């Protein structure tokens, strides 16, 4: 029967496809590791795929995956149990050490470039022809932390040029230096910008950027990590509201 | 509330983005259209430009002729009365030739011929539009995944309208052009083939259709959940894994014990979707050509 | 075992209930108080299904079926073998799903991510509860719920549909279907687009989100953007399930006749109601 042949073949195909898909999804993070970072004994029934290479634009190299996995940064955490499967306690301040929900990855310390090789994200002040087109303009709004105290003031929006969208608010602190806040972690209100994740005392500790008119992928990760970390780690200072 | 990132809080606008050039013939791109502040709360505000070369003009024109062929038939069914046209719009139907005409073109216009003309125009609109999905990719140096994916949808459509009717010996087996009439056709097709719930390919197709909803809910929710770390910038997360891609994987690993990568979730995605109409097309193609009754088939084949 | 990059995220905290008591993993799986709850509800559910198998007299998974209380029982309880188990397994199911959503909320809290996933999932649970709880309660009996069996639930779908004629004519159901098909359209296009950029023609550099915008603008005159498309997929898929729940919640309750006949309100609007010709005059 031709339907029987069709349905039986399709199941063979779907099994092969699921196998292939799972292996493709093991191009990052594998081989699996023990808690000490050595290779685990049981890797599973799926093997690592054969490596592929992405040719990155703008002379930025390739990426070949799978390859040798490494954190490329120290992890300030320690075991809390004598066997596998329990949490690992921060050994210092998890927000400064960048662990837990404050974690960051050691992405390239260069900015993301657009199709034409230009920095993807720029302060709006430096982005020819960019302006706020609808919504409350946050520039000039005081910025409030979850301790209900003012941490600073908004001095610019950092915009994604090719996608025409707000990505960070640039916030000036008491000492006149600035920090970037992810736009996804702020609430623009009629008379302020509210930041639930951080109390005002934590703003100074936001990782700074080394050049004031561009951010690197590495710097984005440190800022975004640190801000998200505050939901857990600034909870004591987080007033009800 | 935390901001949830479903709508944007502030819109920014800059100079109209005219796009990458690569090998595209710029003579064929319109100027930019207007900007919609309304679309802008949710996606991009910018409309246009559009590329329209000769294959695009063919597809559009042919598409419009399909649409006018049905339209003119409806207006005729309505006795040229716009009151009646609006009233009975969902009830009108352009029906294929009777069984007696087989696969011939001999049928009167009012009783098959217009359906054949309409189907002709649709055939040209879709296939040229397919070519346009390949060529627009080619001109930008991108892969052809879209044109391959589109071919799976074309398959189900080709099966319902052309391949299955040809294999059965008559245009009368194809689907009428009409809102209600095509639903009636669908119901009737199942009744007459012993209940399509007994077709294993139909069950598969449902699994994938539902699964597409599961998967895009999972994936959209996920990217939005990690948008605070730049997660929607998927190409760069592919090229240089960030804490967005890592938190996204680990959410799923901790929930269900396995996970994806940023590139690879898009392979789960293309396949989950494409298998809807691939399996669906097989199921329909086999119906009445090889299997007259799926309940019966079922009883003899597990 | 851990993913290469996983250790830094396995910190204490984020639990909703029980502090550190259940703040641990088994292999890849996070436990938490809601892991223990899910397991308890699942396990009891599966055991009870297995016992129903015994009382039906089969183990075959294409035959095992747990049916709800017959309509005579109304909204009361029934004996184990005659509807009671279904009622208990439904409670266990609801408990396991809601426990799974709350476990997901615990995983979000530990990872510092948004709650969009469990929120999304809560729509699926609502669809389920529409079919087994809200709709039965509004209709006055547990018997209107679907039975738990691979094929028998398909029987219930078909029977339930044909009670109202061709169910296609349910207008909320048309909107639901539209969202399902559109969602599958969008999923295909999205996967294909990111992959076409990540995997360009042979020998060439990866493309940019700018190439992705350009491709769609060249093709259809509009690009929704990388943020937009993920918002869109979430909206389409949730809207699909919202309208599904809606189309059933109204059926047997506010509307219970043949769905085809609902459409007469439009045809009988008084301006065109009596004009001869067309299909309906
Ligand atoms: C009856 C039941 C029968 C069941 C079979 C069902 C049908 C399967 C269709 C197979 C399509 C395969 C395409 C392919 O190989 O993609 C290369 C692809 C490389 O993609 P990439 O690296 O991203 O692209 C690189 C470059 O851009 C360069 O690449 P590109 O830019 O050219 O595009 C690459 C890729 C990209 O797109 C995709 O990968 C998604 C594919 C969607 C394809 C839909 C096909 C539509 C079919 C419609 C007709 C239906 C008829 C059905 C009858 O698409 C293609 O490879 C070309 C497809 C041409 C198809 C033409 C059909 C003509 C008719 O690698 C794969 O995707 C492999 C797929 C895995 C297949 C599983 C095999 C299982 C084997 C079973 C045995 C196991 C035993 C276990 C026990
Ligand atoms: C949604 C509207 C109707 C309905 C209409 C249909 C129709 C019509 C069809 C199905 C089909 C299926 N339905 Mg149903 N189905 C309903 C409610 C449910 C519920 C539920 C708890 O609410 C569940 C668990 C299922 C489960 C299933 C699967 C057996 C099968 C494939 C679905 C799929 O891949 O989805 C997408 C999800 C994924 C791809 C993820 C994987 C999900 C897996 C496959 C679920 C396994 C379920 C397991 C066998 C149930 C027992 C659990 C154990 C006790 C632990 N249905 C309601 C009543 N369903 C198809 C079939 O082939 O039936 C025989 C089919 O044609
Ligand atoms: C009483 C009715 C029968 C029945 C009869 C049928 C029939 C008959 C068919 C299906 C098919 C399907 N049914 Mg069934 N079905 C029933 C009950 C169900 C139930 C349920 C909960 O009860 C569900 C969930 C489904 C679900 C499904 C899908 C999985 C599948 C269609 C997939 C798809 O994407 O198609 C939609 C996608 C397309 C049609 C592709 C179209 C692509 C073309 C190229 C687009 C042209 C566009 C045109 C130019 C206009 C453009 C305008 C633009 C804006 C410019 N059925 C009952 C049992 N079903 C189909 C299938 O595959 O079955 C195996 C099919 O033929
Ligand atoms: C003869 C049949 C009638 C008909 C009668 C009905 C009836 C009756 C119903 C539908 C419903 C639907 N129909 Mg209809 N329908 C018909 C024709 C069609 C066609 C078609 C192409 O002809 C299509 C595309 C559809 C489409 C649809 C969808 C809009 C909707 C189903 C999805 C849903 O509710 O998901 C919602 C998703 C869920 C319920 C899944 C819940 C999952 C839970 C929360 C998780 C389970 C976990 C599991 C146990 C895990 C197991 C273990 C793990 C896998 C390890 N119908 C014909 C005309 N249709 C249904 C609906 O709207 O229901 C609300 C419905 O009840
Ligand atoms: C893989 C399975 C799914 C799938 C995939 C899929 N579909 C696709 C693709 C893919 C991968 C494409 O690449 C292609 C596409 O271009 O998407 C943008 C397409 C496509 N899928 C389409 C539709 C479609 N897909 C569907 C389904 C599905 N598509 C599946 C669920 C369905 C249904 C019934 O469920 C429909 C209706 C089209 C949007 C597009 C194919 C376009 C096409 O072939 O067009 C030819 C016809 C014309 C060109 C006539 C156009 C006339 C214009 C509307 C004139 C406008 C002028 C002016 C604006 C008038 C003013 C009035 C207006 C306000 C109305
Ligand atoms: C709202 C949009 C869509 C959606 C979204 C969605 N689903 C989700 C999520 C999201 C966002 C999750 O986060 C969650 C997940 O973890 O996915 C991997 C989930 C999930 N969606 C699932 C399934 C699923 N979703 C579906 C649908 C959808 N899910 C929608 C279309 C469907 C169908 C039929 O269309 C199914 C079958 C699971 C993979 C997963 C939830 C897993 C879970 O809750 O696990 C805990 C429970 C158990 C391990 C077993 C419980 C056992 C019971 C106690 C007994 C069985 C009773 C049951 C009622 C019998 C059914 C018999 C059938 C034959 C009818
Ligand atoms: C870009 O980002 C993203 C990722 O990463 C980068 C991702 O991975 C994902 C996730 C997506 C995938 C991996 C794609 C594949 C997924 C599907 C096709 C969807 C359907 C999934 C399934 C059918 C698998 C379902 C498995 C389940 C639900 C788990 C079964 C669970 C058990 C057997 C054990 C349960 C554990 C409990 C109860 C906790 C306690 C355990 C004890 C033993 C105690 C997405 C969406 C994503 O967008
Ligand atoms: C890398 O990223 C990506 C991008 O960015 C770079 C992109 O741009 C894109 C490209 C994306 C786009 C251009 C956007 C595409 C838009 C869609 C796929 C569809 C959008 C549609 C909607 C939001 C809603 C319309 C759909 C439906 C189903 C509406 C409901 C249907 C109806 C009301 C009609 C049927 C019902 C009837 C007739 C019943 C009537 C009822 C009563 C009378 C009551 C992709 C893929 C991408 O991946
Ligand atoms: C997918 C199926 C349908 C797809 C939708 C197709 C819609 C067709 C849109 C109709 C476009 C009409 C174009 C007229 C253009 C014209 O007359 O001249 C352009 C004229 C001047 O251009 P120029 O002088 O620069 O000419 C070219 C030059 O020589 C080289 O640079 O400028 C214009 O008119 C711009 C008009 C704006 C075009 C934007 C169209 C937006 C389309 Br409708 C978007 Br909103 C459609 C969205 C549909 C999405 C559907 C996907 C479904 C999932
Ligand atoms: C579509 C059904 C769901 C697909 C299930 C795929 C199984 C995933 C295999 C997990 C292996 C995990 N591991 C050991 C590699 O970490
Ligand atoms: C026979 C093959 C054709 C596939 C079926 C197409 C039916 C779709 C319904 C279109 C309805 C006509 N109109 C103008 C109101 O759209
Ligand atoms: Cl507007």
């Amino acid at each position: 029967d031709l339907a029987s042949l069709a349905i039986y073949s399709f199941w063979i195909f779907l099994a092969g496809l699921i196998y292939y898909l799972q292996t493709e999804n093991m191009r990052e993070g594998y081989p699996l590791e023990n808690e000490d970072g050595t290779p685990a004994a049981n890797q599973g029934p799926f093997p690592l795929p054969k490596p592929k290479t992405f040719i990155l634009p703008h002379g930025r190299g390739t990426l070949t995956v799978p390859g040798p996995e490494s954190e490329d940064r120290p992890i300030a955490l320690a075991r809390t149990a004598v066997s596998e499967g329990f949490p690992h306690a921060p050994t210092g301040d998890p927000m400064k050490d960048g662990v837990g929900p404050a974690s960051w990855v050691a992405r390239r310390d260069l900015p993301e470039l657009d199709g034409h090789g230009h920095n993807k994200i720029k302060p709006m002040k430096a982005a020819a022809g960019f302006h706020v087109s609808a919504g409350k303009n946050p520039i000039g709004l005081p910025v409030r932390g979850c301790d209900l105290e003012i941490a600073g003031k908004v001095v610019d929006i950092w915009v994604d040029i090719p996608e025409q969208m707000a990505r960070f608010l640039e916030v000036e602190l008491k000492d006149g230096s600035t920090r970037l806040l992810p736009m996804q972690m702020v609430k623009v209100q009629s008379n302020r910008v509210h930041v639930n994740a951080l109390s005002s005392d934590l703003f100074a500790g936001i990782p700074t950027i080394k050049s004031p008119t561009e951010v690197t992928l590495l710097e984005e990760d440190k800022i975004c990590g640190y801000v998200a970390g505050g939901l857990m780690y600034a909870a004591p200072k987080r007033k009800s509201v | 509330a935390e901001y949830q990132n479903i709508f944007s809080q502030v819109q920014v606008r800059g100079p109209a983005d005219l796009g990458m050039t690569e090998d595209v013939n710029l003579a064929n791109r319109s100027g930019v259209g207007p900007f919609s502040t309304l679309l802008g709360w949710f996606g991009n505000a910018q409309l246009g430009p559009i590329y329209l070369g000769s294959l695009g003009v063919l597809s559009l024109f042919s598409g419009l002729m399909w649409f006018f062929t049905i339209g003119i038939w409806f207006w005729y069914q309505a006795g040229w009365n716009p009151a009646v046209f609006l009233r009975d719009l969902f009830f009108f139907s352009l029906e294929p030739p009777a069984p007696e005409y087989g696969l011939s073109f001999a049928a009167p216009l009012k009783e098959g011929g217009l359906w054949l003309i309409a189907s002709f125009f649709m055939f040209v609109a879709v296939w040229s539009w397919w070519g346009r999905t390949y060529l627009r990719a080619q001109a930008l140096g991108m892969g052809k995944h879209t044109a391959w994916a589109f071919l799976s949808a074309i398959w189900l459509w080709m099966v319902l309208g052309f391949i299955r009717p040809i294999l059965m010996g008559s245009w009368s087996e194809a689907v009428p052009y009409g809102i209600f009439s095509h639903l009636d056709w669908t119901n009737n097709f199942s009744l007459v083939h012993g209940n399509l719930f007994y077709n294993p390919f139909h069950g598969l197709s449902i699994a994938f259709l539902y699964g597409s909803a599961l998967l895009f809910a999972m994936h959209g929710a996920t990217i939005l959940a990690v948008s605070r770390f730049g997660g929607e910038r998927e190409l760069e997360q592919i090229a240089d894994r960030g804490t967005a891609a890592e938190r996204a994987a680990l959410f799923w690993r901790w929930t269900m014990g396995f996970n994806a990568t940023m590139e690879g979730i898009h392979r789960w995605a293309i396949w989950m979707a494409v298998l809807v109409t691939l399996t669906g097309g097989i199921g329909i193609l086999l119906s009445g050509t090889v299997v007259d009754n799926w309940y019966v088939w079922g009883q003899n084949h597990g | 075992a851990l993913l290469s990059f996983e250790r830094k995220y396995r910190v204490p905290g984020g639990t909703l209930v029980g502090g550190n008591l259940f703040d641990f993993w088994v292999g890849p799986f996070y436990v938490g108080f809601f892991g223990v709850a899910t397991f308890f509800f699942a396990a009891l559910g599966i055991i009870l299904i297995a016992w129903s198998a015994v009382l039906q007299g089969t183990w075959n998974p294409q035959l095992i079926s747990v049916y709800p209380p017959a309509l005579e029982y109304g909204l009361g309880g029934a004996p184990l073998a005659k509807g009671g188990l279904w009622q208990i397994i439904t409670i266990c199911a609801t408990g396991a799903f809601v426990s799974w959503a709350l476990r997901e909320v615990e995983i979000c809290r530990k990872l510092g991510i948004g709650y969009h996933i469990p929120f999304a999932f809560a729509f699926a649970i609502l669809a389920y509860l529409t079919l087994v709880l809200f709709r039965p309660v509004m209709m006055g009996a547990w018997g209107y719920a679907f039975p738990y069996g691979i094929w028998t639930h398909l029987d219930w779908v078909s029977n339930t549909g044909y009670t109202y004629g061709n169910f296609h004519y349910n207008p909320a159901h048309m909107i639901a279907i539209s969202f399902f098909f559109t969602n599958a359209l969008a999923l295909a296009l999205h996967g294909a687009l990111v992959l076409s950029a990540a995997n360009p023609e042979k020998g060439k550099e990866m493309r940019t989100p700018d190439h992705e915008d350009t491709f769609f603008r060249d093709l259809v005159g509009y690009s929704i953007g990388t943020l937009g498309i993920h918002r869109l997929g979430l909206l389409l898929s949730l809207s699909a399930v919202f309208f599904s729940a809606l189309c059933m919640i109204i059926t047997g309750t506010i509307w219970f006749d043949q769905w085809v006949d609902w459409w007469q309100w439009w045809v009988k609007l008084p301006w065109w109601a009596n004009i001869p010709g067309g299909i309906n005059g």
